[PDB]
């Protein structure tokens, strides 16, 4: 799917959910 | 999930429900991966061990949910299911190696905030993010203590786990196909899938291009939340040749 | 506890 994995409330709106912060914070 | 939070409006569009016609039961959990396919854990369709071994016409397939047991009206979408797909290789007597399955939707379902496809992981992308330390999000209406049902879709992030420390915490032969995930007993923070929450999705946010992708499927786990054991989840780039295949092929 | 009734649409 061309947009895949972009969620219409969230990335679509530059919106962060409340605990993706944590995902994107192990990622080193 | 147990030890885990109320998920956000819209925070899984992809998230689907495996819902059982008659008696009208929760199943298991699945994941959109297109307007036409979800992909789900294997041992959810069969499992002979368990007397399971359903077919196309024996359930429905629910998208869009939130609330567990409300038919949520104009948002939810429920289909029907054309062929189920299970993995030529499923070794389900022994350790559940290649607990994969697809399902074909009888029509396309039309995409809306709520609903929406989560992408299959590239050899890069799974490269880089599959590294024990990462955490990964896993999802569903499962049990919330092993031994009691949410209201609504439950949410849970954990990191990977070490291949050599997920071996050492069962007696089941773990093969390349399988990849467990969770806290260890001293972090002090828990969580894990359970009852009614396999099938699932574990997906991981890409820090290069912002989108979600599945990197596994919640397979199995010996008790729920358990000090010193993790839960075990489908390899899903590893089997995705088999994905493309059928998905090109039919 | 239970589920809600679904639409009888989809169970046929
Ligand atoms: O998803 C499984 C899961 C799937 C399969 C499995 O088989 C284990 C065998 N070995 C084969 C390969 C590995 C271990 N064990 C657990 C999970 C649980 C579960 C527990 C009991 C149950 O019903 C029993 C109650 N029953 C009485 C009658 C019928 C059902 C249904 C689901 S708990 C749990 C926590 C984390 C991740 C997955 C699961
Ligand atoms: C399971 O279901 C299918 C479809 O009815 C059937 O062909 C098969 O014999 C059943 N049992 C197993 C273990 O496959
Ligand atoms: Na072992
Ligand atoms: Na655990």
């Amino acid at each position: 799917e061309a947009d895949c994995g972009l969620r219409p409330l969230f990335e679509k709106k530059s919106l962060e959910d409340k605990t993706e912060r944590e995902l994107l914070e192990s990622y080193i | 999930i147990v030890e885990g939070s109320d998920a956000e409006i819209g925070m899984s569009p992809w998230q689907v429900m495996l819902f059982r016609k008659s008696p009208q039961e929760l199943l298991c959990g699945a994941s959109l991966i297109s307007d036409r396919w979800v992909l789900t854990a294997a041992h959810c369709l069969l499992y002979p061990p368990w007397d399971k071994n359903f077919t196309e016409n024996d359930l429905l397939v629910r998208i869009g949910k939130h609330s567990r047991t409300r038919y949520e009206r104009n948002i939810e979408k429920i289909s029907m299911l054309e062929k189920i797909y299970i993995h030529p290789r499923y070794n389900w007597r022994e350790n559940l190696d290649r607990d994969i399955a697809l399902m074909k939707l009888k029509k396309p379902v039309a995409f809306s905030d709520y609903i929406h496809p989560v992408c299959l992981p590239d050899r890069e992308t799974a490269a880089s993010l599959l590294q024990a330390g990462y955490k990964g999000r896993v999802t569903g209406w499962g049990n919330l203590k092993e031994t009691g049902q949410p209201s609504v879709l439950q949410v849970v992030n954990l990191p990977i786990v070490e291949r050599p420390v997920c071996k050492d915490s069962t007696r089941i032969r773990i093969t390349d196909n399988m990849f467990c995930a969770g806290y260890k007993p001293d972090e002090g923070k828990r969580g894990d899938a359970c009852e009614g929450d396999s099938g699932g999705p574990f997906v991981m946010k890409s820090p290069f291009n912002n989108r979600w992708y599945q990197m596994g499927i919640v397979s199995w786990g010996e008790g729920c939340d358990r000090d010193g054991k993790y839960g075990f989840y489908t390899h899903v780039f590893r089997l995705k040749k088999w994905i493309q295949k059928v998905i090109d092929q039919f | 506890g239970d589920f809600e009734e679904i639409p009888e649409e989809y169970l046929q």
